[PDB]
């Protein structure tokens, strides 16, 4: 149900 | 959190979400302490019982939040881990005891309206202020009830429990390193942290000099809210030159 | 911090947040 972050923080 | 209330706007600014990142979920609690500074729950991190054994590439921290699901654009920060150090001495096997965790963050994060650290207590704030029947608040992003989840960050205000009553109410070994907290059944008022809030902060704000301190970590509890229950606390003045020791060498 | 604890929204500009009150009535 968590909206997706911004590409640039994910690894 | 169990029977508490939605949180005022900065209420509560050195909240943080640990986040896991894939799955995209909700760890735990913690809050910030500086700008590069986290603290934490250790079993938020490593708990082998249940085959949890995060590294510092697992997660991010997530700063200046209110709604839980949202990516709050403009105001949440979002940080990465640089190093995680869990206490020498935490009692995994046993009981919790020591359970406290620090994260160094890759960079500073900057403060703002939402984003703000809380005070950790000198011997003197943490001699006058942890006493029974003394309130202290916990906030969270955990479950609403033990077995559903909230849409914005929740609070509630518990009363310190003398130690016999908290012995008393379980059949684990309770350390100097915790206290606890919340009503007895014959109080009525009710509330609790839960699953979820782990990590998270027990502050209090200091009659002294208006200035609010973190006294405790969530850290356990038989369920969540019930009666003749409490929740423990790890007592962060007790755990403090810890603190101070990583602090100092690695930062 | 120097300004540890004192929340920008709160105690920053002297306003006091709804159950605040609740803790220091209990700080006897
Ligand atoms: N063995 C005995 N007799 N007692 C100690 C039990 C410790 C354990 N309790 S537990 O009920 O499993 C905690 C729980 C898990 C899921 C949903 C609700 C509550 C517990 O709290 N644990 C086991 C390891 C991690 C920690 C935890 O889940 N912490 C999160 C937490 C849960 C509840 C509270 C609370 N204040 N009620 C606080 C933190
Ligand atoms: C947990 O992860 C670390 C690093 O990968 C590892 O060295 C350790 O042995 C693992 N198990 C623990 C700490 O119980
Ligand atoms: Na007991
Ligand atoms: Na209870």
């Amino acid at each position: 149900d968590f909206e997706e972050i911004p590409e640039e923080y994910l690894q | 959190i169990v029977e508490g209330s939605d949180a005022e706007i900065g209420m509560s600014p050195w909240q943080v979400m640990l986040f896991r990142k894939s799955p995209q979920e909700l760890l735990c609690g913690a809050s910030l302490i500086s700008d590069r500074w986290v603290l934490t729950a250790a079993h938020c991190l490593l708990y082998p019982p249940w085959d949890k054994n995060f590294t510092e590439n697992d997660l991010l921290v997530r700063i200046g939040k209110h709604s839980r699901t949202r990516y709050e654009r403009n105001i949440e920060k979002i940080s990465m881990l640089e190093k995680i150090y869990i206490h020498p001495r935490y009692n995994w096997r046993e009981n919790l005891d020591r359970d406290i965790a620090l994260m160094k963050l890759k960079k500073p994060v900057a403060f703002s309206d939402y984003i703000h650290p809380v005070c950790l207590p000198d011997r003197e704030t943490a001699a006058s202020l942890l006493q029974a029947g003394y309130k202290g608040r916990v906030t969270g992003w955990g479950n609403l009830k033990e077995t559903g989840q909230p849409s914005v960050l929740q609070v509630v205000n518990l009363p310190i429990v003398e130690r016999p009553v908290c012995k008393d109410s379980t059949r684990i070994r309770i350390t100097d390193n915790m206290f606890c907290a919340g009503y007895k059944p014959d109080e009525g008022k009710r509330g609790d942290a839960c699953e979820g809030d782990s990590g998270g902060p027990f502050v209090m704000k200091s009659p002294f000099n208006n200035r609010w301190y973190q006294m405790g970590i969530v850290s356990w509890g038989e369920g969540c809210d019930r009666d003749g229950k409490y929740g423990f606390y790890t007592h962060v003045f007790r755990l403090k030159k810890w603190i101070q020791k990583v602090i100092d060498q690695f930062g | 911090e120097a300004d540890c604890g004192l929340r920008p929204l709160f105690e920053k500009k002297s306003l006091e947040d709804k159950t605040e009150r609740e803790l220091l009535e209990s700080y006897i």
